Parts: C-alpha cells; sequence; structure tokens
C-alpha cells in the first residue's frame, strides 16, 4: 500500500474535476494539468492524506450560470457509507446551503442509505459514484462518443425542424454511466456526435428518460 | 472443350519431385516424432508439446 | 491422510485429550497419542508457464511460401483451405499475405 | 483443507484466463491482454492498463 492508494485518490481527484469541467463548472487549467508529483507534495502518504476532510472540493461553483451556485464532493473513508454519514453530509450542506453534492463510495452503500439518498429531500441532489468507475474517464473513451447538453431553446428548434415530439426521440436511460457523469436531469435532450469511419461526423439526439 | 484421362496424368518430373517431397517428410516426422518421444522437443508457445 | 484404527478399521479422527492431542475413532475407544511432528503435504500443481504467444516465427507455422496473392502479388503468404461445404462444390480459400504488416484477409 | 487452496489472493475473480497476445507491426512490436472475464469495469480500473 501507500503507493497504489494515493494514485488512486490522484486519479479519481482528476476525473473528478475533469467531471465538473465538463459540467461548466468553475476550474482552473492549475487543476486541470496536475501531476502525481503535485499530489504527492499535497500528500505523499496514505495516513498523511484524509479521505473524509482533506479530498473534499467546494470550490464548484458554475462560472457560466451562477458563482451562488455550488456543488460539493465528498470522500467517505469507510467503504459502505452509512447513512449516519449521510445524515451528516446533509446537515453539512444545509447549514452551508449547498444543494448539489457528489459522493464518492469505496465498495458499497446500504439498501437503507441508498432508499435515504434518494428521497432524503427534493431540494438536495446528491448522486453516487463508484471509486472503480472513477478511476477511468468515460469522456476520454474512445469507443464513446462525444456528448454535449442541450438547452430548451436548441430542443425547440429541432422539434421544429423535424416537426417531432419530445417522445418520440431516443430515449436513454437516467441511470446511465454517461447520464450520471453529466449529471443530466429527466426530460433533457443531449446531441451526440459519432464519428463515422470518413472525416464527417454523425448528430444524432437523445432524450434522457 | 473437352476433358480426357489424359488432361489429369501425372508428368515424369512431377513423380519423380513428389517422391522426393514424400521422402523428406516422412523423414522429418520420423526425426519429429523420435525428438518428441526420447528427449526435448521444442515446444511451440502458446501450446503443448502434442 | 487417511487413518484407520485395528480395532474396527474405521476412520481416525483428531481430537483434543487431557494431555495432548490423539487420532481416535467414533465407534471404539481405541486412541493413539502424538509425541512428535506428523505432517502430510499435498505438492499442488504450479503454474510454470508464461503465456506468451504471437510471435512471427511461431505465427508462420504454414505451407504456401513464394506464391502469387490476388493482392500485392508478392511471395509470402499464409493460406487456409476449408472443404465443409456441400451447397458449395469446390473448396473455399482464405489468404493472409503479410511481410510488411499489410493484413490482407479475403476468401 | 479442501476450500483453502480454492481462494483468490490477487486478481479479479470475475477472470478466469488472461493471455499475453503481441502485434508483429514492422514499426513497433506492442503487447496487448486478452482476458477471458466478464468484468470489463475491473480490467479498466486496475493500474498498468490504459
Ligand atoms: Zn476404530
Ligand atoms: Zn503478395
Amino acid at each position: 500500500d501507500d503507493e497504489e492508494e494515493t494514485y488512486r485518490l490522484w486519479k479519481i481527484r482528476k476525473t473528478i474535476m475533469q467531471l465538473c469541467h465538463d459540467r461548466g463548472y468553475l476550474v482552473t487549467q492549475d487543476e486541470l494539468d496536475q501531476t502525481l508529483e503535485e499530489f504527492k507534495a499535497q500528500s505523499g502518504d496514505k495516513p498523511s492524506e484524509g479521505r473524509p476532510r482533506r479530498t473534499d472540493l467546494t470550490v464548484l461553483v458554475a462560472h457560466n450560470d451562477d458563482p451562488t451556485d455550488q456543488m460539493f464532493v465528498f470522500f467517505p473513508e469507510e467503504p459502505k457509507v452509512g447513512i449516519k454519514t449521510i445524515k451528516v453530509y446533509c446537515q453539512r450542506m444545509q447549514e452551508e446551503n449547498i444543494t448539489r453534492a457528489l459522493i464518492v463510495v469505496q465498495q458499497g452503500m446500504t439498501p437503507s442509505a441508498k432508499q435515504s439518498l434518494v428521497d432524503m429531500a427534493p431540494k438536495y441532489i446528491l448522486e453516487q459514484f463508484l471509486q472503480q468507475e472513477l478511476l477511468i474517464n468515460i469522456t476520454e473513451h474512445e469507443l464513446v462518443p462525444e456528448h454535449v447538453v442541450m438547452t430548451k431553446e436548441e430542443v425547440t428548434e429541432l422539434l421544429a425542424r423535424y416537426k417531432l415530439r419530445e417522445n418520440q426521440l431516443p430515449r436513454i436511460q437516467a441511470g446511465d454511466p454517461v447520464a450520471r457523469y453529466f449529471g443530466i436531469k429527466r426530460g433533457q435532450v443531449v446531441k451526440i456526435i459519432r464519428p463515422s469511419e470518413t472525416a464527417g461526423r454523425y448528430i444524432t439526439y437523445r432524450l434522457v428518460q | 472443350f473437352s476433358i480426357g484421362i489424359g488432361d489429369v496424368t501425372p508428368g515424369q518430373g512431377l513423380l519423380k519431385a513428389k517422391y522426393e517431397l514424400l521422402n523428406a517428410g516422412y523423414k522429418k516426422c520420423d526425426e519429429y516424432i523420435e525428438a518428441l518421444n526420447t528427449g526435448k522437443l521444442q515446444q511451440q508457445p502458446g501450446c503443448t508439446a502434442e | 491422510m487417511l487413518l484407520f484404527c485395528p480395532g474396527c478399521g474405521n476412520g481416525l479422527i483428531v481430537e483434543e485429550g487431557q494431555r495432548c492431542h490423539r487420532f481416535a475413532c467414533n465407534t471404539c475407544p481405541y486412541v493413539h497419542n502424538i509425541t512428535r511432528k506428523v505432517t502430510n503435504r499435498k505438492y499442488p500443481k504450479l503454474k510454470e508457464v508464461d503465456d506468451v504467444l504471437g510471435g512471427a516465427a511461431a505465427w508462420e507455422n504454414v505451407d504456401s511460401t513464394a506464391e502469387s496473392c490476388p493482392k500485392c502479388e508478392h511471395p509470402r503468404a499464409y493460406f487456409m483451405q476449408l472443404q465443409t461445404r456441400s451447397a458449395d462444390e469446390p473448396m473455399t480459400t482464405f489468404y493472409k499475405c503479410c511481410n510488411a504488416q499489410c493484413g490482407h484477409r479475403w476468401r | 483443507k479442501e476450500d483453502l487452496p480454492k481462494v483468490v489472493v490477487q486478481g479479479i475473480p470475475e477472470v478466469s484466463r488472461a493471455v499475453i497476445h503481441i502485434d508483429e507491426q514492422s514499426g513497433k512490436e506492442k503487447y496487448k491482454l486478452l482476458v477471458e472475464g466478464d468484468n470489463l469495469r475491473a480490467v479498466m480500473a486496475t493500474h498498468g492498463v490504459k
């Protein structure tokens, strides 16, 4: 140990910050290009590094939309996040007035805790991510095409040009890894740029439902 | 346009080459058999000796 | 190791005694105390292989050499002949011409 | 004694057999892994694998 754990932590942090960058939140270029040596300078050993409190991120505010809107990232120490830690994070976000949170589980989560996270509060939106999936970026994969979230007016002009409805567009599950990666709400349509065999690109659209 | 029995018969040099190739192949197969049964035979990577 | 009792020939198990562990039988009071070390190894099979493959020397275990392929017309070749067709009376060829890593694969 | 040799100590339990395939490219010979498993997440998550 003390060598693979810190590397996993650095790579998960890089993947999470790239995810936040893809969603359009405030991230600096220094955090974008962060080598393993920078994380070692931050913490070079496993006991020196704190998963529950040192790895937390709170500077995530929408540079495009609003500095008031804020996202938080949690890294629970225990492998199976209990409902106690969930309630602690909930009251912390209530005190800090943060309605968007992400959690990085280590090995799993209790079913009661899963149900609670599902229906803890309609105003507080919390996402779950396994640390195993976060070891690699889904967007950087060559098989996965480029996905861009569309706005309301873009979907409107699309349906006007194609003379369609929302329910007639192709569907995509909300539990899709890409859907959780982008945090897409139900009812939105995303454009997908498939790389063709030639120089051209195929443009398609999928409704998150 | 016709085909006859003379169109498929082998030639003298063809028979000589066939005999020589059969002899060489039988000798090489016997060498391989003797190498595998008695002694060590070069094992192709990714498979067993037989 | 399977041990048997001289009294009835049944299986002997290990059981903790008042002074020392001993082999005992579930049917007769016959017991046998242990004095020194008694071991029984198994020696399982070790994975001595390395699993290396794909070498060009081992790959070229083919017959066809110095032929004319219908793609680049170069000596090197790697032919496969198949006869598993009853609807199509003739046989079936599959040529693999590869010296400069062309990767020719057709029928 | 019966169930101890069949315990996992290193690797992914879903992985059964993995082999090292090589490519004979003239530019450079590269190595890939052919895994006879059904856990792609664990394969892509392991260290040293692109
Ligand atoms: Zn007995
Ligand atoms: Zn050729």
